[PDB]
Order: C-alpha cells, then structure tokens, then sequence
RNA sequence: AAACUUGAGUGCAGAAGAGGAAAGUGGAAUUCCAUGUGUAGCGGUGAAAUGCGCAGAGAUAUGGAGGAACACCAGUGGCGAAGGCGACUUUCUGGUCUGUAACUGACGCUGAUGUGCGAAAGCGUGGGGAUCAAACAGGAUUAGAUACCCUGGUAGUCCACGCCGUAAACGAUGAGUGCUAAGUGUUAGGGGGUUUCCGCCCCUUAGUGCUGCAGCUAACGCAUUAAGCACUCCGCCUGGGGAGUA
C-alpha cells in the first residue's frame, strides 16, 4: 500500500475535484475546492487547484502512497494547474493520462443556452 | 495515455499539452456542450471546411 | 499626452544637506500650499530627533524606514464586470518610490502631538522599527492583494 | 487492389495514435482508397484486431 | 404501304454508392440499480438559491439492466424523383454512369382527371420509456413577467400498424431536347502517352462546385448545372387589403 496509487482529477467548468486512490481504485483520500472555503464561482480557477491537490495528497497519511501517475477526466480551467501543484507536494508524477469520457455520438445533449 | 519520465514535471506537461491538442477531446466536448440543430452543424462543418 | 504615448518625466534637484534626491521629494510632499521654507524647516527639525533617538545619521535611517513602507503588490482594477475586478499587480519602481513617501506623510498627520517637529519623526522611527501606522497598512495591502491571488 | 481486413500491419499505419482514423488530408491517399479502407478498418475493430480507443 | 439509324430501349463487359426493406452483431457514452473502498459537501450561475447528501451523496473501481444514437473516417463529397439517407454483417431489391457495338426499329416527349410517395409536429390502437423536453412546479434576475437563466418534470421524442398530407417542402427557378468564349477544383469511369517501381501528363464521358465573355436583366445578378438563343407540353399570375377568410 506504500508508494503505489492512481490520482484522479476531473476539473469541470466548476469545482475542480481530486480523489487519490491506490492502483486498484479504492479512494484513499479526496478533497475539493468547496472543502477549502471556496463557496461558489471561485472554484473555477487554477488557483483553486493550487491548494486542492496537495490537501488530499498530503492528508492521505494512511499508507504513505507517495507516487500518483495522475489521470485527467475533465475539461476545466484548472486542469494542468492541478498537476503542476502536485509537485508542490512532490509525489513523482510519472504517467499523465487524459482519460475523459468522449461519446461515439450516443445520447442527446441538452438544449442550447440563450 | 503517454508515459513521460526521466525529466521534470514542467517538461512532461509540454508533451501532454500537445498530446491533448492533437486529439478529439477538448474540441469534441466543447462541441457537445449543448445540442445543436441537425441542419446547423452541416453549415458549421461547412464553415469549418471552406475556411480550411 | 497620455494617449499619444507616455509623458516625458522630468528631473529633480537633490538636497544640499543629506545630498539626496529622496529628501527633496519628501520636502515637496510635505509642502502644504506651496510654502517651501516653512515645510523644509520642519523636516530639518524632524530628523534631528531621529538622530537624537538613534545614534545613526538619518540618511541611513530614512531609506531604512521607507523599506517597511513600500509594498511589493497592489491592486489595479480591471473592468471585467461580474468578476472580482481586482487584479494583484506588482509595483513599477517609480510608483514604488512615490507610494512609500505618500503613506509616510499621510499617517504622520494623524498622531497625538500637534507639531510636525515630532509628528513626522515618531512615525519614521516606527517605520525604522517596522511598526506604527504607516507600516500596518502595507500589511493591510498585503492581506488584501495577497488574499485575492486568483488573478496573478 | 483491395484492402483485406486481416492485413493488420498496412491497416494500422492508418489508425491514429489513440485508435481514431487519420483523414486522407493528412495521410494523402485517394478518394476510393479511403472509403475502401474505412469498411475494412471497421470490420477489424469488430473482431478486435484493432481497438476503438487505446 | 415500305426503308433507315442517331432518339428511345434491350444485350454483352466493367464500375461507384449514408438508395430502400427485414433480420442479426458490436463498442464508447448517458441514466438507474446492486456492491467494495472512502468523507463532507455535490450541483449550478453574471452572482446565488431551489434541488441532492451523514438512512453514506458526489468522486473512484468492478459487475448488471435498459433505452437511444452511431465519435474518428466526414469533404462546397456520394446516392435518391422529392421528403431524405451516416456503426457493422448477411439476405431480398430499385436506379444511375462508363465502354463495346450484337440486336429491336420512332417503340418518343409532355401529361389535365386520376393514382401513389411525402420532414417535423400531431391523432388512433398497443408497446417501450435512456437522454432530451412543450405544458406544469419551484428558486433567482428585472423597473416589471407568463420571457431569458437554474433545479425538477408529463405528453412527446423511439418501435409496430393504420391515419393526417401540410413546411422558407427553397436552386424562393416545371419537365424534355438541341445549340452558344474560356479558366479552374473535385467525384465515378474509359482510351492514350510516357512509364511510375501504382506517380503524373494530355483527350473524352457523366456528376458536382467556384470564377468569367457574348447575350440577358428593372437592378442585383445569371452565365454549357442560364435567369443566353430556340421548339413542344403542363402548372400558374394579372393592383393592395378584405382572405387562403364566408
């Protein structure tokens, strides 16, 4: 359990969310932008990803899982600023993947916004 | 899905920023933010082809 | 002409006593209502008490006191509408010099004593010892521009 | 000639670096080659000789 | 009453195609459920709130069920009379184009009345119901709302069978056949010429675009895909409202 894991981020258009887990995903720790006193619409900032990443990573503490090999799963503004701020914790980011859900034209998306 | 090692993190990003821009992820989900009408994408693709 | 380009900034004349440009710029800002002599006499009697309450000569003490006044980040408002509209922007070196002189005088005028014989020199030794009232609003700018750091 | 859907090696230089199709704009093939290709690349996606995404 | 072969049609030989219909197969995503692990928010906006969560939410991982569509290829590309048609496979079936000239010998064109197809939204009888979503409910905005925005949501959206027969159903241009500068992309062939170690060049046929003379137009513009020059036939107009109404 020590120094082996998968880091999941999915920054949407709001509220960059990060959950770090082991290599066979079991949700070791997680944090958000709402868990740092960002109430609303400040969460869609790269500066919100500057603190939300390591405050789940450094407050994991159960096994010393200190490698991540992060996974990106969202179109957001704080996308690459959550892995740049992950080496502020310094956890040897070794395999970056953009695993985002892309449909094969499957379902009907919602209405246009006037 | 590309592994980048034997370097820093500020150079693996430079690989990853252009390994996403040369992919149908960001231009695909920006297209499907809202349902467009089934005859206005045929003109949207026509404007994105006549300009090339 | 502030839209043809930039205005050509002009030269000043340094002080005869301290041999310093920074002293004369302090003379011009404490010069209330064009009175050169009646304000310069007060500055020439507001660094003797500096040199009385500290053995060092005041030309060292002046440029040591203003470094606890001069901030490194400030707020310039950009018209973004519904956003925060408060961008933390660093300070150009000309405004870096001026805005320290501004806070040093504007809070020297709000003390208990009436004479600027010792209204000025008390706040200088406070700024020399990194305390007082003109220092504590630099930290107020460094708790405002450094709180909204999402616009670097 | 005609593209057979088992001949993977000549057929996987046309697949993308994730599993997509390169257009003939960037590959440089002709018109009728590209659509005789695409009915063979998609029978090879169905029998797991090539993925849909990697 | 005969004779002819160009028009028209059948042969023979090649092609190209999201042309239809029926039955199978497949993957990503959405939603819901079950479970593991795990902890305070998630969601949403110009800002918030309604809503959801401590009866474990979201996030993450595996598995399941179900409905709907078919990313990339994908292009001022292809096919069809139009509406239209986009995963893949098989069966059944329609049309066009090219080339050869064997054959039939004007068999042609247009077409009132008639008879059939005809997007969506509708309606009927049943199914199915995942997303989306009129009506409807609630929260914000505003000067004000029944609008815009947000949460939720029914008919519908989907299938089968009968209807309905209307659209800015538009190239706002009926069909057929000739004739009249050129230049240029591209699609489906054919004959050449080198040869290419499969790639060009020239000529021609049928599509599909963009430029542009003559000519035409009231002007914009159109211009071998005419709105040019002709001939045939059909539909239709003759001031605006009243009215596509009694």
């Amino acid at each position: 359990n020590i120094e082996n894991g998968v880091a999941h981020i999915r920054s949407t258009f709001n509220n960059t969310i990060v959950t770090i887990t082991d290599e066979f995903g079991n949700a070791l720790s997680w944090s958000s932008a709402g868990a740092l006193g960002f109430k609303g619409s400040k969460k869609s900032t790269p500066f919100a990803a500057q603190m939300a990443s390591e405050t789940a990573s450094k407050s994991a503490m159960e096994h010393g899982l200190k490698t991540v090999e992060v996974t990106v799963k969202g179109p957001g503004p704080g996308r690459e600023s959550a892995i740049r701020a992950l080496q502020s914790a310094g956890l040897e980011v070794t395999a970056i993947r953009d695993v985002t859900p892309v449909p094969h034209n499957g379902c009907r998306p919602p209405k246009r916004r006037r | 899905t590309v592994v980048r090692k034997n370097e820093s993190l500020e150079d693996a990003l430079r690989r990853f920023k252009r390994s996403v821009s040369k992919s149908g992820t960001i231009q695909e989900v920006r297209k499907r933010e809202f349902y467009e009408k089934p005859s206005v994408k045929r003109k949207k693709k026509s404007e994105a082809a006549r300009k090339r | 002409m502030p839209r043809k380009g930039s205005v050509p900034k002009r030269d000043v004349l340094p002080d005869p006593i301290h041999n310093s440009k920074l002293v004369t710029k302090l003379i011009n800002k404490i010069m209330l209502d064009g009175k050169r002599g009646t304000a310069q006499r007060i500055l020439y009697s507001a660094f003797d008490l500096v040199e009385q309450r500290s053995g060092r000569d005041a030309l060292e003490v002046f440029e040591e006191a203003i470094n606890n006044i001069m901030p490194v980040l400030e707020v310039k408002a950009r018209r973004v509408g519904g956003s925060n509209y408060q961008v933390p922007v660093e300070v150009r070196p000309e405004r870096r010099t001026t805005l320290g002189l501004r806070w040093l005088v504007n809070y020297a005028r709000l003390r208990g004593e009436k004479t600027m014989e010792d209204r000025l020199a008390n706040e200088i030794l406070d700024a020399a010892n990194n305390t007082g009232g003109a220092v504590k609003k630099r930290e107020d700018t460094h708790k405002m521009a450094e709180a909204n750091k999402a616009f670097a | 000639t005609h593209i057979d859907y088992k001949d993977t090696e000549l057929l996987k230089r046309f697949i993308s670096e994730r599993g997509k199709i390169l257009p003939r704009r960037v590959t440089g093939t002709s018109a009728k080659y590209q659509r005789m290709l695409t009915t063979a690349i998609k029978r090879s996606r169905h029998m797991a000789l090539l993925p849909y995404v990697k």
